DNA sequence: CAAGACCAATCTTTACACTCTGTGAAGTTTTT
DNA sequence: CAAGACCAATCTTTACACTCTGTGAAGTTTTT
DNA sequence: CAAGACCAATCTTTACACTCTGTGAAGTTTTT
């Protein structure tokens, strides 16, 4: 029985008392303003904070805790999910006899909204929260989005910090998660992800991952939702390879 | 060894799930629907596509994967010291050379194999079979040659006892055949038919003759060679045909027929496997179906019998006696008999694995301890401790009045879900040697004692002292010896006020029979909320003091009213002169007490009296009960002397945790302990063979409660209400259990 | 009621056997191959010659009768009460009326047909089946219509569970079918084809004309009334195919589709059978096959839970409360769950039926006490009373000691057949509610006790005086109150010396330890000759003084030895310089007990030591053993004292039947109290924790002991003998327990 | 699949006393409606018709609906179910005789007869147009036998 | 003199009411 | 320029020895 | 630069009409 989401469930266990005010006098749930997000900045990476103050922080910890929590997802997700360990992600390939190691570029920031949406779409009801104003599921992804100040062009935006952007993530991931390991599952290859660190290792001896062929085909398969592979972060090996000094 | 891991992803109920450490014997438990036979299911496929059989593929646990995979990692260590030497140099021996262990040690250079070769021999195949979700299958080992000597090698024997056959056991040879190995160029069938022939012929010729025409006629395929092995067999025993005990099949039985097949069945297994380097997994399901349990426990003490007397170790040795390792036997059980005989007779050699199925649907593989370092444990374990095993939620208790309570039917009949939960009274060494702590999360268990176990206070020194157990409790729950700062501050103040408790000092009143300020329900409640972490629970008294306490009086009261009405009789066979003469000898106001005790005394068989008898009965019943009730509330000032009188009585304990007897010796509140005897002497006689532990005044008092609170309150969630208002305590303990049996 | 009895002569494995006082459950229990589902195959075979059907006759139990009988002896005073009277005129009535009590009737006169209206009506019909030599079949009631109307008056619903098709539950709507009764004279096939036609139809007519199409087409037979009911309710409700909890059955477990589906079928029958007046009779095999214990306790907790949401009583009444008789359901478990809770769960409207073949091969059927009369016993009845059902032999003890011996693994070896009985200690009140010597018969058992119950020898007093247990054995064993003369005057004999004993004095000596001339031996032999019609034997003296005799003396000196030489350790992790340090402070000679007392200390874990540590520990200790070789032989007269000392030390009894803490209570023995604390205190302080009974010095002991003459000796029958030289009371019970074990 | 079905049979391998895989196939044949017809209304026709007083026969059926536990009823053992109700009799008789004191060629013969009579006389009035495929219809027939069928 | 054993076929056998539960206040041969 | 994925068939796969147990000391069209 | 392969779940699929038949004119580590 998968997870669904009426106008009830988000009144009374998800809200609480956050968007109590505008429940009873029937006003739109605002955007985060950046009034509520402090921005750091770590290296070249920039990172959001929301003010717990804020009543989204509150709505988004107990979407955390209700909601994103049971919808499945993939067991080549080894990252932010109930159970999931770096170890584990590194476990798989101890079998194989080549390995190879990939990275999705800015994968927290190219996450598109509109997949975000489609994604959470099957698990919401689609009903009015507010009047006939702003629906129900508009509400949740105005509470888990945000729209970045800097770069207003791209729009609304999953950013890194926003406490609710890893499951996200990993919900949205799931469609090109089941692609790449079908495909790699099709080629005999051992496929395992931790956010965006994809690790593909082949037991048997042979050089497919070592290939262009290989790189291409990830990388079309990624460019189905828009990601990229990090050139940079591209690594090939036979019989021993060392990740993060594993 | 023969397996080292067997591991599943994402078939039938199992998410991921990895089995190892295997023993000659693996008893599998747990509950209906966990997936026990789902392990069968998934061996028997990954089997049958070893060989290469067309069969359709295994369903996924959930559909977002594209990929379901099945590992095995058989141990060759003894295949490859079999092989590797230079001594076998037989055809198999060369083909299981260049399949196997070829193009494996080719890869290594002369130091890497040299070190192979003199340190301790550890080789593993490992094999992966991997489903998509378009029902193709792939292997991780593209030889299919290498699949079929690994299935070979190891064969897989399973049964399902269940749908046994049993007036015609056949299916035993086939098994047999898959067993042993042996040479089989030298028989052609010319020699045998010569052989034959020379023996059964009045003229010789005339047997070859007739096997010349019968393999004219017909037209066949050549033996494989467990037919060979199977027809060898079959010409030279004496029968064929299975007899249990010189009686045919279809008259015996059907537990009888399923108990000798797979006696025999094993017997055979563990007897043939001697010689051989052929390391079959056998699995049984149900091996107890249609037993009885002495059959059953017998049946295990057979085949340990078998297991031990081909066992060869540093003590015993000689003929007869093998080092070859044993067969893998799983056999899934739901009988307390077969796990108990299984413990009690083969100790270290045994496993006991869980399969629960969660929250969401997987299936959740766990190993319980079954190996006890106490023989005074293992000789006087029984079937109420190996019953433990299949329990959901244990409630470890100290007495046997703990037992009468959370045992009574009436009470279970308002809380159903403790009824899943078995009671058992452990002792400190009994609770220390079954390690119920290792499990844990297997089967959720809280041990349940007084707070008396903990803190003994003195009231000649006014002052507490820690038992042992309390030392021992604080040391474990002193974590941060090696560890970093988390939300444990709090657990570190309550470890501090419970190491400084020692020194503090507390008066007491009434000689020693109240707390002047010093709350021994706060205490407690902080030593349950700081031990919950060890699944300790203990209550402020004993379980009298829990059953009898200020806000229980009315009913209590109640039903010595009851007691007092209906459950004596007359002690006379002329109850009409009797009760005149002691109305005429004593008087119903002056002496009401010895009245009452010449006249009504307890009986089990109320004989049926006249009118007017009854009408006097009731008239001096109804002045006792108006009596008594002047008394007690005259003796005694408040509600809580009286109290503490009624549960110093029964054998409970006052608030400083002293006891009648405690009381008696020491000597302390000689008032009230003259006031208690004064009462259990002169008024309160009938009372006086249920005031015992043992007498089971617990059970009558909680059945009369129910029924009373019942005939008052309709709804049964008042009547639960009701019953937490009544007994804070004991309602709180079920509705911990049952919350906690509920996830 | 609905049978009163069943009789079965020379069929099957019976040979003239019984069965009749059925109540509500009636639970057959008994060991493999005693009969327990011949019973059903015979009834199986009554029912289907009932309704005239071919079938082999069933075999002979002995071929020297030329018949073999089926006696059936239906309970119809409900179906006279429903036909008889003159409001229920219907067609089935009756025919009801017109085939059975017709000409049963006929024959009274007014007299007597106006006595059976008036008083409490009790009419059975008696219908015997008797199948001749030649296979042919003779009733004892000619007209075929009155058999097949107790056919259907009283149908047979049969289960084996263990050949349950599991995915497909079709056989439950037979059953259903079998169960209500109405009429279906008003419901033709033209009102309904015209119902549904207008119900289905966009133009009015084509339903019909699709129907008389495919009429025309088939050719087909009337349907049976069990059809028509079957197509009724299939029409109605609205679903046919099963689903288990909202999952379909090929998904789901075995255990869990054969326990849904016996709880279906049992809820459907006991909830359909409330309304009619036909009473099935349902035969379950093995109820609990495939089921996880906590599974059998909540399928018997909701067939009661059924049971008793319909039961109407004097107390409960009201809508939904029925007074009609509830079926006669009999199942065959061979699980201790589900007699467990049927008998807490029923109580008196429970059987337990015991099934035992005997020597010759007769199967014999005995009715077990399995309702109780104290509601703490119910309550408190667990798995390992209800375990004592399905014992062999049950062996009543007293203490744990004697659960610990009986019990021990290396004892149980070199006795097989004391393996099969269950060892259970009984207090005095669990003993009496048990009701043991109700069955005796069925299960034989033995209570075994010590001497101390009987007669309490006072040392200040030089008397005897006997325990209101003698008084009430000996009440028991005065058969002669209304007897005739038999070979007994050698009991009045006894039981006058009994009585005698009372008035006779004894002298002691060495202050109470031991009998001048008084032999106990003696008394207790004749104790348990004249006892053992009752069943109870009673040892001389405690356990730890049988196991403690002066023939087990040298033994347990070995032992005492070997715990001497290997299970203690050096008390310091510096084993060298701390030996070197003891061995400068104390003196080998004039020191050795303080020595040894720093040096060596128990300890389960032994790190291994330096040669030279191992040399001089090894020196130190057999100073040690000479030394208290030396002090044991002085400080003690004989051999006698020394075992008195040893079984005094570990909780035992004197000759004068007294503990160390009675004697020391009331004050004698003062010198040997004072030897025994200073032996206790100063030589033997490492065997202090091992003292107490609990300890487990049982089964070490027996261990050792079992191990070193096994090493002496190799022979069993040499290993037996030995075993019954050296304990000749422990040997003694468990060989009479074996020789009623194997008659 | 449900607009061409394939209807299926091997005469070889034939249950000759038992022909209840005709209804099945009956059931692939023939379309309507069946959103007015619920297990309300029949249910009060059914126990109007069937109670000496009313609301007998529908607290039985409540009864045995509360106990069991079932699936909803798929569309063709609707329509089966409808038939077997509608029609006088379930089990099938050759010629007035019970089939397991007929023959075997003649049990087979008369199968086979009634199910391609049932084929073409139901196909008639719906646009589900059937593939149906015979295995030896002649095994067992006598050659007379056999002409008449065809 | 008198007697056990006196074919096999032949017809709606499933509930009622007040009581929602209880049942009631012009051939041969054979028989001849 | 260069590369993963390089048919499907085709041959005794059942034990050895010292060690009774351990494995070792003169047509069209297409490709063209 | 740009592209085939873009999860798995999620809702009555059985006839209509005029035409009785035809459908339509305050931790480490990892990602970062
Ligand atoms: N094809 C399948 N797909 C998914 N889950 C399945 C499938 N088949 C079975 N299961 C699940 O596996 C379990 C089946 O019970 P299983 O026989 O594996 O357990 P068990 O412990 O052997 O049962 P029992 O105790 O009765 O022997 C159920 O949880 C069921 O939901
Ligand atoms: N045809 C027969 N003739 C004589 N004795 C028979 C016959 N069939 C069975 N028996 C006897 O009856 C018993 C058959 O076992 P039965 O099934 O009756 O007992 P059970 O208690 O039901 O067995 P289980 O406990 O395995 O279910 C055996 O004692 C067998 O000797």
């Amino acid at each position: 029985k998968m997870i669904l989401v009426d106008k009830v469930f988000y009144e009374k266990i998800l809200s609480v008392e956050s968007f109590k005010e505008n429940i009873i006098t029937q006003s739109a749930i605002p955007k985060i303003s950046n009034k509520e997000v402090r921005l750091i900045s770590s290296g070249s990476k920039i990172f959001y904070a929301i003010n717990n103050t804020s009543p989204h922080s509150h709505v988004q910890l107990r979407l955390n805790r209700f909601f994103l929590s049971h919808i499945p997802l993939n067991s080549a997700a080894k990252a932010f999910v109930r159970g999931g360990s770096y170890l584990k992600y590194l476990e798989p390939h101890i079998y194989g006899s080549s390995y190879c190691r990939l990275d999705i570029s800015s994968f927290f920031n190219n996450i598109s909204f509109d997949d975000v949406k489609q994604s959470l779409s099957p698990y919401i009801k689609d009903e009015y929260l507010i009047g006939t104003e702003q629906k129900l599921i508009d509400a949740i992804l105005n509470s888990v989005g945000y729209e970045s100040p800097i770069r207003k062009d791209k729009g609304m935006i999953i950013p890194m910090g926003f406490r609710t952007s890893p499951a996200i993530s990993n919900i949205v991931f799931r469609k090109m998660d089941l692609l790449i390991q079908d495909f790699c599952a099709k080629k005999g290859v051992i496929y395992s992800r931790y956010a965006d660190d994809m690790l593909f290792s082949n037991p048997r001896e042979s050089k497919l991952l070592m290939s262009d062929y290989f790189i291409d085909e990830i990388s079309s398969l990624l460019s189905i939702m828009g990601f990229n592979i990090n050139q940079s972060k591209y690594i090939s090996r036979e019989k021993e390879i060392s990740i993060n000094g594993y | 060894m023969t397996i080292e891991s067997i591991r599943v992803k994402n078939l039938l109920s199992f998410d991921d799930v990895i089995l190892r450490d295997f023993r000659d014997i693996n008893c599998i438990i747990g509950r209906n629907n966990v997936g026990k036979s789902n392990l069968l299911k998934v061996i028997r496929y990954f089997y049958a596509k070893l060989e290469n059989k067309k069969v359709i593929p295994l369903d996924f646990h959930t559909n977002y994967n594209a990929v379901g995979e099945i590992t095995f990692t058989f141990d060759t260590t003894r295949i490859k010291k079999i092989v590797t030497s230079r001594k076998n140099n037989g055809r198999f021996h060369k083909h299981i050379y260049n399949t196997l262990f070829k193009s494996s040690s080719v890869k290594l250079n002369f130091e890497e194999l040299i070190a192979r070769k003199n340190s301790t021999n550890k080789s593993f195949f490992s094999l992966t079979l991997t489903i998509c979700k378009d029902d193709s299958v792939m292997w991780s080992v593209d030889d299919p040659k290498v699949r079929s000597l690994l299935a070979t090698l190891y064969p897989f024997l399973y049964i399902e006892t269940r749908h046994i056959d049993l007036y015609d056991w056949n299916p035993i040879w086939k098994l047999i055949s898959n067993l042993n190995s042996f040479n089989f160029d030298d028989v052609d069938h010319d020699e045998l038919v010569n052989f034959l022939d020379e023996k059964i012929s009045s003229r010789k010729g005339d047997y070859k003759k007739y096997i010349d025409r019968v393999v004219s006629v017909i037209d066949t395929k050549p033996y494989t060679y467990k037919e060979k092995v199977i027809n060898y067999i079959k010409v030279a025993i004496k029968g064929d045909s299975f007899v249990n005990a010189g009686e045919e099949l279809f008259t015996q039985s059907d537990g009888t027929n399923s108990n000798k097949f797979l006696e025999t069945l094993l017997h055979l297994l563990i007897t043939l496997t001697r010689t051989e380097f052929i390391s079959p997994i056998v699995y049984i399901d149900e091996p107890e179906v249609g037993l009885h349990p002495k059959l059953a426990e017998s049946f295990v003490s057979n085949l340990n019998k078998i297991y031990s007397k081909f066992k060869k170790t540093s003590e015993l040795s000689g003929p007869g006696r093998y080092k070859t390792p044993y067969p893998n036997i799983f056999y899934s059980t739901h009988s307390p008999s077969i796990l108990k005989q299984t413990i009690k007779l083969f100790g270290k050699d045994q496993q006991v694995l869980h399969f629960s199925k969660k929250k969401d649907g997987s299936t959740r593989v766990n190993k319980i301890n079954s190996t006890y370092s106490d023989e005074r444990f293992l000789n006087i374990f029984s079937d109420n401790e190996a019953r433990l095993f299949f329990s959901e939620y244990i409630v470890f208790v100290e007495g046997a009045t703990e037992l009468e309570l959370f045992r009574n039917l009436s009470l279970l009949n308002l809380y159903p879900a403790f009824s899943l939960a078995d009671i058992y009274d452990a002792n400190e060494v009994i609770l220390a040697n079954i390690n119920p702590g290792y499990s844990k999360a297997s089967i959720p268990f809280v041990i349940i004692k007084d707070i008396d176990t903990l803190i003994d206070y003195s009231i000649k020194t006014e002052k507490f002292s820690l038992r042992p157990l309390f030392e021992k409790m604080i040391k474990e729950l002193t974590k941060e010896f090696d560890y970093y700062d988390t939300g444990f501050g709090r657990v570190r103040k309550e470890i501090d006020l419970f190491s400084d408790i020692q020194s503090s000092t507390k008066k007491h009143m009434d000689s020693g029979l109240f707390f002047k300020r010093f709350s021994l329900h706060n205490l407690s409640s902080r030593i349950n909320k700081v031990s919950r972490k060890l699944n300790r629970y203990f209550m402020t008294t004993t379980i009298e003091g829990a059953l009898i306490n200020e806000q229980s009086l009315p009913y209590f009261f109640n039903w010595i009213g009851d007691v007092i009405l209906t459950q004596m009789t007359i002690n006379n066979p002329n109850p009409d002169k009797f009760i005149e003469a002691m109305r005429r000898r004593y008087n119903i106001k002056s002496q009401v007490v010895p009245l009452f005790k010449s006249v009504f005394c307890i009986g089990l068989n109320h004989p049926v009296y006249s009118s007017a008898v009854d009408k006097q009965a009731l008239r001096i019943k109804l002045s006792f009960l108006n009596y008594l009730k002047r008394k007690v509330y005259s003796d005694f000032n408040n509600e809580k002397e009286i109290v503490l009188a009624l549960r110093l009585a029964f054998g409970g304990k006052t608030e400083t945790q002293y006891t009648l007897d405690k009381l008696r010796k020491d000597g302390e509140a000689e008032l009230f302990r003259e006031k208690i005897k004064n009462y259990k002497n002169n008024e309160l006689f009938f009372l006086e063979p249920q005031m015992t532990k043992t007498s089971g005044w617990v059970t009558t008092f909680l059945n009369y409660t129910i029924e009373k609170i019942t005939s008052e309150e309709s709804d049964d969630d008042r009547i639960r209400q009701k019953l937490s208002f009544i007994f804070p305590e004991i309602i709180s303990i079920i509705e911990q259990a049952s919350s906690s049996i509920e996830a």
